């Protein structure tokens, strides 16, 4: 839902970031259900940032995952903190 | 391999004596998980330098699990 | 569906060879990715109708005296896909030396293509 800007029930718009501005820059309507600039200054392209949570969503349903948690839980501190 | 074995009966990992201890075995290489996926299949060969090795039978096995099954459910 | 039919049938298969074919190429009939199915299409359609019906001829023309026979194969290049000449017909042809295309072959294919 953060991928297609599905936050209606989930987003209020009284925090001090400011979409409005953001979709403005983006030419889009907002909730649904040049560089463009984003917070502080970051250059945001839009299209990355969707594939990067597309990336993560389906990074999190690998069964390969869990073995890798386990495996880094194991880890020595002294070698990473 | 006494090792490996008497660690997996001890703890269900070849890997580790005890459950609670996660200490890297230093008696020989770690001894990898399984994963079923393409690529991964990881194995223990039982030579004396024990190595990890990679898809064991990939081409035989796909013959009999894939083909012939298939020929057996037609 | 037409592509994997057509190519190892039409007289060439009934339904036991395609789904041996399919077996041995790895061949996917419904994906989508057209590049992966094309690259193991063409693997399976080159050794049944270019390669293996070459080493078949040269194998009966030798077991019967029929000839002398000699055989070749050219290994996979990338250099010269602008011409329609595979690297057979450049080499043996010498295509390396046609003024038409000075500057586009190196001095090893030269001497390869004069061998
Ligand atoms: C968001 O930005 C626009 C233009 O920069 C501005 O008009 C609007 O007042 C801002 N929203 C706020 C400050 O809540």
């Amino acid at each position: 839902n953060v991928g297609q800007f599905n936050l209606s029930g989930a987003l209020g718009t009284r925090g001090t970031f400011n979409f409005s501005h953001f979709f403005q820059q983006l030419g889009l309507p907002g909730f649904q259900d040049k560089p463009v600039v984003g917070s502080f200054g970051f250059e945001v392209n839009l299209q990355e940032n969707q594939n990067a949570l597309q990336f993560l969503s389906s990074f999190l349903e690998l069964p390969e995952f869990l073995l890798f948690l386990q495996h880094a839980i194991s880890v020595p501190e002294d070698i990473a903190r | 391999i006494m090792q490996y074995f008497s660690n997996f009966i001890r703890s269900g990992n070849p890997n580790y004596p005890h459950e609670f201890s996660r200490r890297a075995p230093e008696f020989a290489a770690p001894w990898p998980d399984f994963v079923p996926r393409d690529g991964a299949e990881s194995y223990k060969e039982l030579s004396v330098l024990l190595p990890n090795r990679q898809g064991l039978k990939k081409a035989d096995c796909s013959f009999w699990s894939k083909y012939i099954q298939s020929l057996k459910a037609s | 569906y037409q592509a994997l039919q057509n190519s190892l049938g039409g007289e060439a298969a009934d339904a036991g060879v395609q789904a041996a074919a399919t077996w041995y190429y790895s061949l996917e009939h419904d994906s989508d990715d057209x590049a992966s199915f094309s690259r193991a299409l063409e693997q399976a359609t080159r050794d049944y109708f270019i390669i293996c019906p070459v080493i078949d001829m040269a194998s009966h023309w030798a077991r019967t005296v029929r000839g002398n026979v000699f055989m070749y194969h050219a290994p996979e290049s990338y250099s010269h896909s602008s011409l329609e000449l595979l690297t057979d017909v450049l080499y043996a042809f010498g295509l390396p030396f046609y003024p038409a295309y000075e500057g586009q072959f190196t001095l090893e294919e030269k001497s390869l293509s004069l061998k």
